[PDB]
């Protein structure tokens, strides 16, 4: 559905935490949170193997 | 599929390839690109 809209993988992490009850006004700047939360993830993730 | 044979083939009279609905999302994926709830919901109405 969203696919169709366009919403870049970063938003829709977006909303999956409002899911949470949690938005943008109430987290960290989210656009530079989730990015680098996820991006510092991955490298981790390839590094462990 | 019945006499599948190996990793992704099956025998009727042809060595055939396994198949599944992955192809239909692609489909239906390419096919409504558009997404605006007033224009798209109405074009779409007229689609369905």
């Amino acid at each position: 559905w969203s696919a169709a809209a366009g919403v870049p993988f970063s938003l829709s992490v977006q909303y999956r935490i409002n899911g949470l009850g949690v938005t943008m006004n109430v987290l960290s700047e989210n656009q530079k949170m989730i990015a680098s939360a996820f991006n510092n993830a991955l490298g981790a993730i390839q590094d462990g193997f | 599929c019945d006499l599948r044979m190996g990793a992704g083939l099956c025998v009727d009279y042809s060595k055939s390839r396994r198949a599944h609905s992955s192809v239909s999302t692609g489909y239906r994926l390419t096919t409504f690109e558009p997404y605006t709830p007033m224009l798209v919901n109405d074009s779409v109405q007229s689609v369905d």
